């Protein structure tokens, strides 16, 4: 069971996947566990820009599933600074005196959107087509995995624990998703924080569950 | 008569439909009326895969069809249920005194909605998994028709005529499908039921349709 | 392949797998598939096996032979009990006036004024004396046991636990090889089950004290206050 | 020591005869000490070597299991009932089993359920030790392995010799515990630490023999 490649590996179904996982999932990339019920990626250049998409949204969802928590994260501790939830988050910059980012009025404390907004499209727009086809570090390698001043630590060496790593970095990317997607909606269904709903299921788990809001969206007409 | 398979057959557009079938609809699996117009299932893969799909969402939406016009049939027959609509009947869990199946007392008296979930989690993982790979019901079979396990009436021998039944199969399927979808809309703009809103569209049919319902989801407000 | 009339098994003519899952080595066993290693000399030629020797006491043949005559011979006795036990509690809730028609008080019947009536009624039995009631079963069941096994006046050569000859089977039953074959390992499963339905009744006499239609009844009326949980804290020692 | 003809005996010095032919000190604990003849066969002295062990491990499961709330007890939480005799009445209570008496931890009510789940579970685990499965398949049944030793103690086959007799020998000795806890638990009625607070009181009179009268008829 230590291998995460081969063709016998850790699977979605445990021993219950045999029948599952089709000619062309063999096990050759990071995070291979036989789930392609849909059939989504027969072709492997299908198969590649879905690899590519699935592990920038990794990425991302482990940027934004840990942004999401610490600032209920240092409301625990007290540190006050407009609102602590983050689907309410952005309705700070439009407040009396902005968006502070530790409450500190010493700090960023922006105020306009559309500059910062601005700002954003131009630097995001050169950052994200620079790494797609290439700049200033590196311009034709890898659109997964770039490395050299990605990799200043030294941890793209000695391939073996860099595909361990590999399998690590999509196995915690892939529960930031479902993470993330939870998040989405708990903040939809509940309308609370996510650790304000961590909060209210450990004070009380029997009646205050998911199945509690599941007479919201009943359509009454 | 009309057949399902082979060169001609019945087609999506009907009459207007020689120049419109794909080349990878040849038709020889049940229900290949040639509609795939995005091009969804040009790999046959993507197409296998999208055949167990589809037969597997026919079965369901065939059980979901069945169990969401059974106890409103039975409610306007003869039986006090506890919430016979479909989309209220979940909540039954809630009402204080037990879920009574066919509304008497005397039945499975459910008031725990977290273990019967639970016990559905492990029932259907165990049932899936046996779908996908094998188990006590079949262990080397089709994936999609096992047979000699949930043909204990034989209706699969002489196969000319369990084509035809595979095409009668997957066209309930189908109809139990759009019939499901038309059930979740239906829902969602008129809050009755399919059998309320069945009486109401044949007591007034000019504005018991759906066009009294257009201006409720209004961008206004 | 099979059609539908066949698979209910409605032609009885055809039916050559019907010992196939209570002898050979594709039979039912003891756990089910969760039983894998079937004890090499209980081999289902025999009535009744389900691999099951798991204390081991059955693998020399001569001992496994003595067990499965003293297993069909408790077999038999349990299954006249069970019958013999429920019959006189059944008939008392019927009307017939049996004075004590629970099977752990029925021995001190005869210690009454009247006698052991037998149905209740004084032109039955009306049995006085525990003392000529044991001296006649120790000398009827001496000779019909003697007889058993080394023959007697029903059978002599015949076999130590089928005999089947004109007075063991005078209706006719197990003429048939595979009938009989058949209703060997139906006459050890009814009396296993009797076995252990008369184990039931020894330890529901011990820890109640009632009877057994007295308890299915206090199990029938109320199942989840008066099940076997009310009586556990019977033996608590002090 | 503890294999072979030169092994350690049942009796000692004194065991140079009396050891049967047959038990030959290839098995963990052989020391000879069959005195019935009961597993002269090999097929009974297999499953009867599996029986021991087996009772041995449950012997030592049941022996913490009981004496571990009398610790506890002594140790301050106060259960809800500590006795293991009187354990089971815990779900016959008002307030329910509460675990370490924690109203928010188990609060187990019904014992039909309880039964119902420990042989939904108890019945799997002990068909999968006849012929393998999630764990295992096709192992040894009484020295399985490769799943149940995640540390895997077994590696080197004289130290795992060593831990063979080792076990068997804490079996028979826990074995012999359970023993004494049953009828120590007849006699007296009290716990079993609560029965060594009675002997580490005074010695010479809480001893079985206080208890050795009770059990006469007496008409
Ligand atoms: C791309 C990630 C991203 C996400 C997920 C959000 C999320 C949100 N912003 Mg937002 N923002 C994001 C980027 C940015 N925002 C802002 C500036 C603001 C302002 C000024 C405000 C918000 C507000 C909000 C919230 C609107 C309240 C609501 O309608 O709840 C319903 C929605 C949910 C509960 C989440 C459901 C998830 C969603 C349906 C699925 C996610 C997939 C997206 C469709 C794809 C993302 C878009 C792509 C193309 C970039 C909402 C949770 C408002 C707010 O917080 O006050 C209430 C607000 O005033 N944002 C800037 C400029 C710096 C962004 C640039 O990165
Ligand atoms: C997966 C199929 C499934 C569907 C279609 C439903 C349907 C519903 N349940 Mg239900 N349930 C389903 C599974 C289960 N439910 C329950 C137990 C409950 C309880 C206790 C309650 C419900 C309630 C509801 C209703 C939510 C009210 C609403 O938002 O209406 C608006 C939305 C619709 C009318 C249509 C929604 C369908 C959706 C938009 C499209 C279909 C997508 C699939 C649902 C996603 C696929 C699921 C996958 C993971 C298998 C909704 C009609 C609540 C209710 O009825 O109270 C008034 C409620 O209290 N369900 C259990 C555990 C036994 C389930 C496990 O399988
Ligand atoms: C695959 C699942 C499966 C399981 C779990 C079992 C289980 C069992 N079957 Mg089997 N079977 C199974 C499949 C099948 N069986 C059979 C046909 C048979 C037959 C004919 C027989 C069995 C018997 C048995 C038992 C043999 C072992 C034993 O005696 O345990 C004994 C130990 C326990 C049951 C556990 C102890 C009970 C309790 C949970 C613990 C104690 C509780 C008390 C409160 C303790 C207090 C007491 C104090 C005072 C000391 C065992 C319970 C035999 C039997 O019925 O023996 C009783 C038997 O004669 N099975 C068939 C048909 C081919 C199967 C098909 O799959
Ligand atoms: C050299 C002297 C020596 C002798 C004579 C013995 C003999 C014994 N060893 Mg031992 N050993 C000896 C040295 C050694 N042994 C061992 C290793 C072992 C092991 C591993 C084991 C033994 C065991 C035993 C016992 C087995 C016989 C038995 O069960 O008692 C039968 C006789 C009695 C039980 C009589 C009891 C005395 C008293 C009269 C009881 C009171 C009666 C009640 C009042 C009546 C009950 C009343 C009613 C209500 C029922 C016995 C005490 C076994 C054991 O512990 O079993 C219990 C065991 O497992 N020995 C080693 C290490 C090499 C030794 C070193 O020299
Ligand atoms: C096989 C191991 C086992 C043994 C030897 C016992 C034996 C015991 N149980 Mg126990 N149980 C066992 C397993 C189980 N019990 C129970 C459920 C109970 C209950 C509810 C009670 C006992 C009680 C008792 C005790 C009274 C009997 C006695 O003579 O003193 C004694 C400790 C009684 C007790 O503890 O006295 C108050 C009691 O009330 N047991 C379950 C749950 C199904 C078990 C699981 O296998
Ligand atoms: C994967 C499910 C599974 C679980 C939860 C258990 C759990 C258990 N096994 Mg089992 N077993 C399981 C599968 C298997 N066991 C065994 C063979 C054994 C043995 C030999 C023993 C256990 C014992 C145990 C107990 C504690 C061991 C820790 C507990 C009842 C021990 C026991 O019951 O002693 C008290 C014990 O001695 N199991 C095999 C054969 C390889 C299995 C294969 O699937
Ligand atoms: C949008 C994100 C995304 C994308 C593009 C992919 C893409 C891929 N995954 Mg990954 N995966 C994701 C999220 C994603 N996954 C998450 C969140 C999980 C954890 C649950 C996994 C777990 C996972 C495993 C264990 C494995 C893959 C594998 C694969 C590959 C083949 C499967 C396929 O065709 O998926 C195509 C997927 C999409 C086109 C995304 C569609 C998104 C839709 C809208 C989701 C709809 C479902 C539902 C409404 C939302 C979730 C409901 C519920 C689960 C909460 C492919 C590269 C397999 C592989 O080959 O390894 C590399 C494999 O073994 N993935
Ligand atoms: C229901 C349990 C049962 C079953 C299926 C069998 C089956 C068999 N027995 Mg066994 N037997 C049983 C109970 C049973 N016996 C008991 C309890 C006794 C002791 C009284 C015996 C004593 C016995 C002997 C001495 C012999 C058999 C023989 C037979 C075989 C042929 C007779 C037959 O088919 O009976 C079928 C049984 C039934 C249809 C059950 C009917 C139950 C009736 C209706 C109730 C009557 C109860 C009655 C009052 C009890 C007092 C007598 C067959 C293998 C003979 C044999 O093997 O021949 C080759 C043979 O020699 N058996
Ligand atoms: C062909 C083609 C071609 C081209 O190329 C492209 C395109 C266009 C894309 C395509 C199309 C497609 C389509 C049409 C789709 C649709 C689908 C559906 C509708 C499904 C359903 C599906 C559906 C389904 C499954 C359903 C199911 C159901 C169920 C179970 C139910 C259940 C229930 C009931 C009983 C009642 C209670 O009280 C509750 C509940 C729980 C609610
Ligand atoms: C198989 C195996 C295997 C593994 O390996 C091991 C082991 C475990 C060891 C094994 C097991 C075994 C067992 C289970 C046993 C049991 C038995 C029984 C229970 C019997 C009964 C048994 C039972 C019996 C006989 C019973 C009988 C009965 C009789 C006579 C009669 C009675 C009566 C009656 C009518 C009533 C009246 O009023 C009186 C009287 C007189 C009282």
């Amino acid at each position: 069971a230590i291998e995460w490649y081969g063709p016998d590996r850790p699977k979605f179904l445990g021993p219950f996947s045999e029948g599952d996982t089709p000619a062309y999932l063999t096990g050759e990339f990071p995070g291979d566990y036989g789930w392609d019920t849909a059939g989504l990626s027969a072709d492997p250049e299908t198969f590649k820009r879905y690899r590519e998409l699935e592990l920038i949204h990794a990425r991302w969802a482990m940027l934004g599933a840990l942004g999401c928590i610490t600032p209920e994260l240092l409301a625990k501790n007290g540190i006050p600074f407009g609102e602590a939830v983050w689907f309410k988050a952005g309705a700070q910059i439009f407040a009396e005196g902005g968006l502070n980012y530790l409450g500190n009025e010493n700090l960023i404390h922006a105020q306009s959107i559309i500059a910062t907004l601005a700002f954003q499209v131009v630097v995001m727009g050169l950052a994200e087509a620079y790494r797609a086809n290439g700049g200033p570090l590196g311009e034709g390698l890898d659109p997964l995995h770039p490395g050299g001043a990605f990799d200043p630590l030294g941890l793209a060496d000695d391939p073996d624990t860099f595909a361990e790593l590999k399998v690590k970095e999509i196995k915690n990317g892939r529960l930031a998703m479902f993470s993330m997607f939870g998040f989405f909606v708990q903040a939809i269904v509940t309308g609370k924080g996510p650790i304000q709903n961590l909060d209210d299921h450990l004070a009380n788990p029997t009646a205050v569950n998911a199945f509690a809001y599941a007479t919201k969206f009943t359509p009454s007409a | 008569g009309i057949e399902f398979y082979g060169p001609n057959r019945a087609k999506w557009l009907g009459p207007y439909s020689e120049n419109a079938t794909p080349a990878y609809l040849t038709g020889e699996f049940p229900g290949d009326y040639g509609w795939d117009t995005a091009g969804l299932s040009a790999d046959p893969e993507t197409f296998k895969r999208y055949r167990e799909l589809e037969l597997i969402h026919a079965r369901w939406a065939m059980l979901g069809a069945l169990g969401c016009i059974t106890p409103e049939l039975l409610a306007k027959s003869g039986t006090q249920f506890g919430e016979a609509v479909w989309f209220k009947a979940g909540a039954q869990i809630f009402s204080e005194g037990g879920l009574d199946y066919l509304g008497n007392p005397s039945l499975v008296h459910a008031q725990n909605i977290v273990a019967t979930l639970a016990v559905q989690v492990i029932l259907m993982g165990l049932v899936e998994g046996y779908r996908v790979n094998g188990g006590p019901a079949g262990e080397g079979l089709d994936p999609l028709y096992p047979g000699e396990s949930f043909d204990p009436l034989g209706l699969a021998d002489d196969p000319d005529t369990f084509a035809e039944l595979k095409v009668k199969e997957i066209k309930n399927g189908r109809l139990a499908m759009f019939s499901m979808f038309g059930f979740f809309v239906q829902a969602i703009v008129t809050g009755k039921g399919p059998i309320q809103n069945l009486d109401d569209h044949l007591s007034n049919p000019t504005v018991n349709n759906a066009f009294a319902f257009a201006t409720k989801f209004t961008p206004s407000a | 392949k099979k059609t539908i009339r066949e698979k209910a098994g409605w032609w009885s003519n055809g039916g050559n797998e019907k010992l196939s899952a209570f002898y050979g080595p594709d039979r039912g066993l003891w756990l089910g598939p969760l039983s894998g290693t079937t004890p090499a000399y209980l081999t289902g030629e025999f009535p009744g096996d389900y691999g099951w020797d798991s204390a081991g006491l059955s693998a020399d043949p001569e001992t496994f032979k003595r067990y499965r005559e003293l297993e069909l011979i408790h077999a038999r006795w349990a299954m006249l009990g069970a019958l013999g036990c429920i019959t006189p509690e059944l008939l008392a809730k019927n009307g017939t006036p049996i004075v004590e028609p629970v099977w752990f008080k029925a021995g001190a019947q005869i210690f009454a004024e009247g006698g052991l009536d037998y149905l209740g009624n004084p032109g039955l039995v009306h049995a006085q004396s525990i003392l000529a009631t044991l001296a006649v079963q120790v000398i009827l069941m001496g000779a019909i046991e003697g007889y058993r096994v080394n023959g007697g006046p029903a059978g002599e050569g015949l076999d130590k636990l089928h005999p089947g000859g004109q007075f063991f089977d005078p209706l006719g039953l197990a003429e048939d090889p595979d009938a009989f074959a058949e209703l060997k390992v139906k006459e050890i499963k009814n009396g296993r089950l009797a076995m252990f339905s008369m184990f039931g009744f020894f330890v529901q006499a011990i820890v109640t004290g009632k009877g057994p239609l007295a308890n299915l009844d206090e199990h029938l009326a109320s199942p989840f206050t008066s099940n076997a949980f009310t009586y556990a804290q019977k033996f608590t020692p002090q």
